[PDB]
């Protein structure tokens, strides 16, 4: 499950190479009502990442901000 | 709305929840120690913030 | 210029309890060796009491399985007093199974060669229902001293199956120890002191090996008295 194989999977005729980390799996749905705390933490991390990306695209594109400001 | 007695409990470790069932009540005959949960009761609060 | 006390005679008046005598011991040493040996004997010896159980059809020690005329708590309290000697390794699993009318005793425990029972006539519990059966799992391990049930929960190795039941350990093979000093044989001299020690055990340990182990512990621990 963590890493598929083809050499030891000769019954499967080795449809791909040994060590292909490409997308070869699928899921359907997840509720995770009890895991709502983990979902909220992941959403907070995603929000922080999005805020960092927005700050980057707003400042580093114009080399930060070359203007008089305040601290 | 009323509060629920399910296992939907946040910010608690996996060990603190491994002593519960799918409904939210400890199994009969569990060696529970001090500082642990027996039934998970969670109540809905007001919005108070958006 | 001293006389080395050498074990010369051992009297097993009965299987349960015996006595040991020591030969020439110089005056004054009688209450030295006797008290120290008695106290190390009574305190620190290798015990092999039962530490864990797994009954077939109960969930906790406070329930009552159908067909047995004793409470499960009574079952564990009775089983705590069972004496077992272990020779092969430091932890062996013992299996039990019996059905039908009549009590269950130590002779009903499976008796693989490594583990030997000392008291076959010890009773565990009566059984009344005709088609009643109990298949309990017995866990025994070596140790010393007195480890209670509460303190051993410190392992925290996910040792929480519902059917596993804890006990209170009784790691003390000896039960009653007595000793006294008396005038020894003439030994072509005057004032020869010999002491006799009466040992009451559950039968797990023979007195000679017990004395050897106790004296070895005392000597090895006292060997720290070589300072700078």
């Amino acid at each position: 499950t963590k890493e598929i194989t083809l050499e030891a999977a000769r019954y499967e005729d080795e449809s791909l190479n040994l060590g292909d980390y490409v997308e070869d799996q699928i899921e359907s749905v997840t509720f995770d009502r009890i895991t709502t705390q983990t979902a909220k933490q992941v959403i907070v991390q995603k929000v922080r990442e999005a805020e960092r990306a927005m700050v980057v695209d707003q400042f580093r594109e114009h080399e930060g901000e070359i203007i008089t400001g305040v601290v | 709305g009323p509060e629920e007695i399910t296992a939907d409990i946040p910010n608690v470790g996996e060990a603190a929840l491994s002593k519960l069932d799918e409904s939210g009540i400890v199994y009969i005959g569990a060696e529970v120690t001090g500082g642990d949960i027996l039934v998970g009761k969670v109540t809905p609060k007001g919005e108070t913030q958006l | 210029e001293f006389l080395k006390p050498r074990l010369v005679d051992i009297e097993q008046v009965s299987s349960t309890h015996a006595k040991v005598t020591l030969e020439p011991l110089e005056r004054g040493f009688g209450h030295t060796l006797g008290n120290a040996l008695r106290r190390i004997l009574l305190s620190s010896m290798p015990g092999c009491a039962v530490t864990e159980v797994e009954i077939d059809g109960v969930l906790h020690e406070y329930s009552t399985k159908e067909g047995v005329q004793e409470d499960i708590l009574e079952i564990l309290l009775n089983l705590k007093g069972l004496a077992v000697r272990v020779q092969g390794k430091d932890e062996v699993i013992l299996t039990l199974n019996k059905s039908g009318i009549g009590p269950v005793t130590a002779a009903d425990i499976t008796h693989d060669g490594d583990v030997e029972i000392v008291k076959p006539q010890h009773v565990i519990c009566h059984l009344t229902d005709e088609n009643a059966s109990i298949s309990m799992r017995i866990k025994v391990q070596r140790g010393r001293g007195y480890v209670p049930a509460s303190t051993r929960i410190h392992s925290e190795e996910d040792e929480r199956p519902i059917g596993r039941l804890l006990v209170d350990a009784c790691y003390s093979p000896v039960e009653r120890i007595a000793y006294n000093v008396e005038a020894a044989r003439v030994e072509q001299r005057t004032d020869l002191d010999k002491l006799v020690i009466e040992m009451e055990t559950n039968g797990t340990i023979d007195p000679e090996e017990a004395i050897r182990r106790a004296a070895t512990i005392l000597a090895e621990q006292l060997e720290a008295f070589v300072d700078l």
